[PDB]
């Protein structure tokens, strides 16, 4: 069926925070101005993972009911989210906003930046399998708000609260895959199917580090 | 810290 009134105000309310955030053009020059080399291309990233930090931050903080939650179970949810949030958020950047030759040679940059193969490979298979799903900017904001309001997370003393909030996500969701997808009624769960492919980044990430910025550290170690 | 402060700002 059809969004009800109340669903409406909370999908633009979610829109007003995801759609006012964008990638710098200072950013967006150095990938098509600075010299090419393992060190520069890793210089890029650092900036543009800090950048993606701070909008987080700032998405998650507009999200209903998320203010309201338990100081402790805030900073989990975000340091939970990080990852799979930025890979989710590379995938809409990677396969959308691009004009003619920035998509080839960030794609170049990231390839020769240091990063070793094993984790290389599963970041643009997921952009791939993503990109085939044809998803519109509501769904890559509301799949982020889901992502981030996580009650699986470790560490969450109120699980409960977290599933409150995500819930009506999950609704909204659920309701635009049926109405823009009527001759695909298996779209739904072809997304929530692709978070799990999402999370396997954790662990990538991880061994990554084990092998920056003041705020990376803090979110991650 | 850094986290807090962006949170609670
Ligand atoms: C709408 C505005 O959104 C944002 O603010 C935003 C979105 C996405 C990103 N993405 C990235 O920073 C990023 C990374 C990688 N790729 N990749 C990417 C960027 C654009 C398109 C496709 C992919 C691999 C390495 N990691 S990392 O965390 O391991 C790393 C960190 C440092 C050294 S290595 C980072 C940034 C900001």
């Amino acid at each position: 069926m059809e969004l009800t009134p109340d669903q409406q105000t909370l999908l633009h309310f979610i829109m007003d925070s995801y759609n006012k955030q964008r990638m710098p053009q200072e950013i967006t020059n150095k990938i098509l101005k600075e010299a090419f080399s393992a060190e520069e291309n890793f210089l890029i990233l650092t900036e543009m993972a800090t950048n993606h930090v701070q909008v987080l931050v700032e998405f998650t903080k507009k999200l209903p009911g998320f203010q309201t939650l338990d100081h402790e179970d805030q900073i989990a949810l975000l340091k939970g989210s990080a990852v799979e949030a930025m890979f989710l958020r590379s995938a809409e950047i990677f396969n959308k906003k691009l004009p003619s030759g920035h998509s080839d040679l960030l794609e170049a940059r990231i390839r020769n930046s240091g990063i070793s193969d094993e984790y290389i490979t599963p970041m643009f298979s997921f952009y791939k399998s993503i990109g085939e799903l044809k998803m519109t900017q509501e769904e890559y904001a509301l799949l982020t708000a889901i992502v981030i309001l996580s009650p699986d997370r470790q560490y969450i003393k109120d699980r409960e609260a977290v599933e409150k909030l995500q819930e009506p996500l999950l609704d909204v969701l659920q309701k635009l895959c049926k109405i823009h997808q009527p001759e695909n009624p298996q779209h739904f769960a072809c997304l929530l199917g692709r978070l799990t492919e999402l999370r396997t980044f954790n662990h990538h990430h991880a061994e990554m580090l084990m092998s920056f910025t003041p705020l990376l550290c803090e979110i991650w170690d | 810290q850094l986290l807090r402060y962006l949170l609670d700002k």
